[PDB]
């Protein structure tokens, strides 16, 4: 009801792909008897999502990882290796929210691939995928360990941070733009990781590919990654009122202030500890937005919720928050996943 | 085009609305890729030139209620429950009450999709035409799979939107 990700999926990963640059060409898979065509036909669009006859040879060596939406609107993930020069990709597509073991695995497939070592590399992939999803080595984001948040953090400034945190808490149809698809992911699965408890509860799109650009024009809520040779012929259709952040300049478009409707007391906390040195090793961040989460929304406690108890409050910048909160899908997933459990 | 609008399908899956979006479409999803889909139906109501662009989204079952952020920008919504399917029905009055206090402003009609089966069906018809009558909205039984009825409902919430359009104006 609350989480995106699936609680046990069949397999720790369904599908690994080679793919290279009519459609992109898959060279490799395993299984080879992979039988959704749907996926064999979506995946590879999803590898290199950007104006490959334009900006293939701007593209540096990295890692992003690509989200596909099922019909329960869980989450796989597309975890991808695309070469420097954007010809060839390499991905692993998850239930499993791996970003760091499979960033390391498309490494070692790359490696055994240019040593030509076939056994072992069908050796790995069969064990690893008849292995039964392994729940034990056999907690909250930290910096440099996870990916995401490191890469968010330090791609995006900190006032920047506090305007999609309050940007999503309006529940805001928002378009983030990199020159970078690493950072670009990042940037949108780091972004929402920092609601936690609460999770984003509507689109939800990493990277989108050029072939399904007119998805932004989409009237509901929204988190969407567009790679920036792509933003020009995104904002030459007709869109609804949208924020946008382009990282490779921190330059932030936004009709609304919404920033401005969250307690000064909480911003300035937050701010003032995201800007100190030690909050950028450790916990420090996913614990300073832990903390506003719960003095935004901590007051909850209080088996059934009463809104208007939970309304009222003195300060009228807050009770204001608070009567726009109770609107909100993911705090209504959240309270909603908490009366379940509660009984 | 003359005039634009914009739809929602709301509803449980497995209630058939992608068999509806088929319906609506003038061409021939992606709702299993990025958990989203619109399909474009073109109309003329009176010598005018319509284009209705209709919006949907996965996994909306596991919504108690969903919000008013939802309906943003939004003209017009298709709630469509399955008759054959009692929890459909339930979860589609707690959003039509949470449209009726939040969104009054949206056109809504109440939809019972796969009226095929009798041997299946379980919420009869007095109780869904009950309830829309005291939201004051009109009720449609489809079937997506035979194409009963479906013509009727989209021309409806078609016309519906239009003249609140021209009402405003």
């Amino acid at each position: 009801m609350d989480c995106r990700t699936k609680a046990n999926p069949d397999r720790t990963f369904d599908l690994v792909l080679k793919v290279k640059c009519e459609d992109p060409v898959v060279l490799w898979k395993f299984p080879e008897d992979f039988g959704d065509q749907e996926i064999l036909q979506s995946v590879p669009k999803f590898c290199f999502p950007f104006d490959v006859e334009r900006v293939s040879q701007n593209q540096v060596g990295q890692h992003f990882t690509f989200v596909l939406t099922d019909i329960e609107s869980k989450q796989r993930f597309g975890f991808c290796r695309l070469t420097s020069g954007g010809t060839i990709c390499l991905c692993i597509l998850s239930y499993l929210p791996w970003f760091e073991v499979y960033y390391k695995l498309l490494n070692t497939l790359a490696d055994y691939l240019a040593k030509e070592l076939e056994n072992d590399l069908n050796e790995t992939l069969r064990s690893l995928y008849n292995h039964p999803v392994p729940k034990a080595n056999t907690g909250l984001p930290t910096i440099p360990e996870s990916r995401n948040l490191t890469e968010y953090f330090v791609a995006v400034d900190v006032n920047n941070m506090l305007q999609l945190y309050a940007s999503m808490l309006h529940e805001r149809r928002i378009v983030i733009i990199s020159s970078k698809l690493s950072t670009l992911t990042a940037c949108i699965h780091g972004s929402a990781a920092l609601l936690y408890p609460m999770y984003w509860q509507h689109i939800y799109i990493p990277v989108l590919p050029p072939h399904l650009l007119d998805y932004c024009c989409a009237p509901m809520p929204y988190l969407i990654g567009i790679h920036s040779s792509l933003i020009e012929r995104v904002k030459n259709k007709s869109l609804e009122d949208v924020v946008m952040l382009n990282v490779d300049t921190n330059t932030l478009e936004s009709p609304f202030s919404d920033l401005n409707n969250l307690p000064s007391d909480v911003v300035s906390a937050l701010k003032n500890k995201l800007k100190k040195q030690s909050t950028a090793t450790g916990d420090g961040v996913a614990r300073a937005f832990l903390r506003a989460q719960a003095a935004l929304f901590g007051s909850y406690r209080d088996i059934t919720f009463c809104e208007e108890s939970f309304v009222k409050h003195r300060s009228s910048v807050m009770k204001q928050f608070l009567e726009t909160a109770i609107n909100l899908q993911l705090f209504k997933q959240f309270i909603d996943g908490r009366l379940a459990k509660l009984n | 085009y003359d005039h634009l609008f914009k739809l929602l399908i709301i509803g449980d899956s497995g209630v058939g609305k992608s068999s509806l979006l088929l319906r609506f479409a003038d061409n021939t999803s992606y709702i299993t890729t990025i958990g989203v889909d619109f399909k474009i139906r073109t109309v003329e109501i009176n010598g005018e030139k319509v284009k209705l662009q209709i919006w949907d989204t996965a996994g909306q079952e596991r919504f108690r209620t969903i919000t008013s952020t939802y309906y943003r920008g939004t003209h017009g919504v298709i709630v469509v429950y399955d008759v054959t399917s009692a929890e459909s029905f339930v979860n589609v009055k707690r959003w039509l009450h949470e449209i009726n206090q939040n969104c009054d402003d949206v056109c809504r009609i109440l939809v019972g999709n796969k009226n095929d089966d009798p041997e299946r069906k379980v919420v009869e018809t007095e109780d869904a035409y009950k309830f829309a009558g005291q939201m004051g909205i009109q009720l449609f039984e489809t079937s997506a799979k035979e194409n009963v009825n479906v013509e009727e409902m989209f021309n409806c919430i078609t016309e519906l939107v239009l003249r609140a359009k021209k009402d405003n104006l």
